[PDB]
This record gives structure tokens, C-alpha cells and sequence, in this order.
């Protein structure tokens, strides 16, 4: 998992790295996320990389989906 | 007391330099009542990141009108509180109101239409 | 359909992104639904936006 | 809000998502203490196609082209 991102440490493409990486948290074990985050600490790679794979960011965008689109049941409460 | 967070930012007139030094901290107006001057205090403390220009705690006196409330003094960066005390206890600061982050905004914070007023009622009225 | 609603994935499958539209995903679509990350072909042109949650709580 | 759908795994890479499963056995066994009820919410994930821009993090509103017969798709009515 870590040498796919290095890789992508040559490109400089921010756009690449954040598509790549919001389908690997998805996925990806909780034990993966935890290890590889270290890992890309010691490289010097971009704090970018390391907050997504926090998975907060994702929290985040779904939370915001929820709250403007939300359709109440007023019947539910009665 | 009137809190609020911002931060300092370095005072110039040399070439308007004027870019803030990051903190956090708070500024705390404090009415006060001295004399009919008011001399409300503009107080800056670190009470947050004090990395950047230390600006050790000290308060300021205001003569009100010599003030001059200029949102732009710098003119190459937003939410310039400017105090002119003619260049005698003349500090800048740089206002950090959460509501969009601290990224500097034209015209001071995002809440423009409150900070216009906050800004008459301290400069203005003299307790 | 406007992006951030509801999409059931069988009306997902069928999407297509305007290509002369400025957002334009950076690799191709999933084909279905989850987030998608776009190129922004021009900053300058002013969007109206959705702040994501977490600034608008600061 | 009636927007959201419970993923059996993410078929994307034809991998068990490991949060739908643990909520959804957690749950079944419920006869026993009632309270065990509640760790189905854990399974939940919302079907939302969010658009993101890569280097600034915000949604730009925007209109894709859909064949669709919208009626179909479109919400049921308010229950």
C-alpha cells in the first residue's frame, strides 16, 4: 500500500493521490489504516495523505449529505 | 468583557508590510471607565499558539477619533483591525473568528454586517 | 441531478459527467455511487459552494 | 431521512466491509438484553455520489446528465 504512494510523490497530482486514497479507507482494515499512517509520517509525504487515511474527512462529506437532504417523518414522533 | 479570538500581526508604515504573525490567542476588550476618555483597553494575550511574535501580555489605552478603524489599512490582506495612535502605540492584529476559518477575508470576518458594528461600538462610545 | 442527493444505483450506472462542464472527475467514474473526486478545470470561475460540515461548525 | 442503505461489502474490491458485518450479528442477538438493538445503526452507509475538489475540500454544486425516468427514481412520497 505504501509503495503505491510513493509513486505518487513524484507526480505532485494532489487530485490522484485524494481519488486513490478514498477508496482504500473504504475498504481497507482498521489495523491497514493505523500502521500505513506511520509509515507515511517517516517518509515526509504530505500531511494531506495522512488525514484522509484518519478517515475524518470522509466522516465529514457524509455527514453533510445527511443533514440537507433529510426527509423527517413527522408522522414517526406522533 | 468583549473576547473575541484574533491574533497579532505585525504593525508597519515603512511599505505596509503588514502580514499577520500566525497565533491564536484572544483579544479582550475591557470597558473600563477610566477617565471620560474611556481608555477602553485593547488587550493582546497569547492564550493560545503562542509560536510566532510572542507579543508578551501588555494593555493599550485608546484616545478615541485619533483611532483610525480602516479595515484594509495593509491593503493586501483582509481583517486589518488597525489602531493609529500615531505611530506611538500603533499595533495591528489580525482577526482569526472562526466562522470560515482563519483565512483572511476583505472587509474583516465573515459575519461582516456584526464586526462593522462591534468595531463602531468600542472605537466610538467612551465610557 | 444535482450532486449531493439521493442516487439510487440504477439510475447511478447511467451517469455521465458534462465534459465541457468544469468538474470532470480527474480518472473516470466509479459507475456508481460514493465519493468522486473532480478537477476543477477553472478556480476562477466563482461556484456557489457547500462548505463541508466541519467548517461550518467553526 | 430516508437516504440511507445498508452495504453488504464493498464490491468494489470484493472485500467484506468490516463494519456491516460485526453491526448486523451484534444486532440479531437482541432476545436476550433488548439494548443490543441499537448496533445496527452501525451498518447503515448513505448512497450519495459526492463530488469533491481535490485542493480546496468543497462541494461544488453542479448538474450531471442522468438517463433516467425521473419519476421513477424520484422519493416516494412523505409517509
Amino acid at each position: 500500500a505504501l509503495q503505491l504512494f510513493k509513486k505518487l510523490k513524484e507526480e505532485n497530482d494532489e487530485g490522484l493521490s485524494a481519488q486513490i486514497a478514498f477508496d482504500l479507507v473504504s475498504s481497507a482494515s482498521q489495523q491497514l489504516l493505523e500502521i500505513l499512517v506511520t509509515e507515511l509520517t517517516a517518509q515526509g509525504y504530505d500531511p494531506a495523505l495522512l488525514n484522509i487515511l484518519s478517515g475524518l474527512p470522509t466522516c465529514d462529506y457524509y455527514n453533510t449529505f445527511l443533514l440537507n437532504n433529510k426527509n423527517i417523518d413527522i408522522g414517526l414522533l406522533n | 468583557v468583549i473576547k473575541f479570538r484574533a491574533g497579532v500581526c505585525e504593525y508597519n508604515e515603512d511599505s505596509r508590510l503588514c502580514t499577520p504573525i500566525p497565533v491564536q490567542g484572544e483579544i479582550e476588550i475591557k470597558p473600563n471607565e477610566e477617565e471620560e476618555l474611556g481608555f477602553w483597553d485593547f488587550e493582546w494575550r497569547p492564550t493560545e499558539k503562542p509560536v510566532g511574535r510572542e507579543l508578551d501580555p501588555i494593555s493599550l489605552i485608546l484616545i478615541p477619533g485619533e483611532t483610525m478603524w480602516v479595515p484594509i489599512k495593509s491593503s493586501k490582506s483582509g481583517r486589518i483591525f488597525a489602531l493609529v495612535f500615531s505611530s506611538n502605540e500603533r499595533y495591528f492584529f489580525w482577526l482569526q473568528e472562526k466562522n470560515s476559518g482563519n483565512l483572511p477575508l476583505n472587509e474583516l470576518s465573515a459575519k461582516d454586517k456584526e464586526i462593522y458594528n462591534k468595531m463602531i461600538g468600542v472605537l466610538n462610545n467612551s465610557s | 441531478v444535482d450532486n449531493m442527493t439521493r442516487i439510487l444505483p440504477q439510475q447511478s450506472r447511467y451517469i455521465s459527467f458534462i465534459k465541457d462542464d468544469r468538474f470532470v472527475p480527474v480518472r473516470k467514474f466509479k459507475g456508481n455511487n460514493g465519493v468522486v473526486v473532480l478537477r476543477d478545470r477553472e478556480p476562477k470561475e466563482p461556484v456557489a459552494l457547500i462548505e463541508t460540515v466541519r467548517q461550518m461548525k467553526d | 431521512g430516508r437516504n440511507v442503505t445498508i452495504q453488504l461489502e464493498n464490491a468494489d474490491t470484493g472485500t467484506l466491509d468490516t463494519k456491516s458485518v460485526v453491526g448486523l450479528v451484534m444486532f440479531s442477538q437482541f432476545w436476550y438484553w433488548f439494548p443490543l438493538a441499537h448496533f445496527l445503526s452501525l451498518s447503515f452507509t448513505p448512497t450519495t455520489v459526492i463530488g469533491i475538489r481535490g485542493s480546496d475540500q468543497a462541494i461544488p454544486k453542479f448538474q450531471m446528465n442522468c438517463y433516467a425516468k425521473e419519476d421513477a427514481f424520484s422519493y416516494p412520497r412523505m409517509y
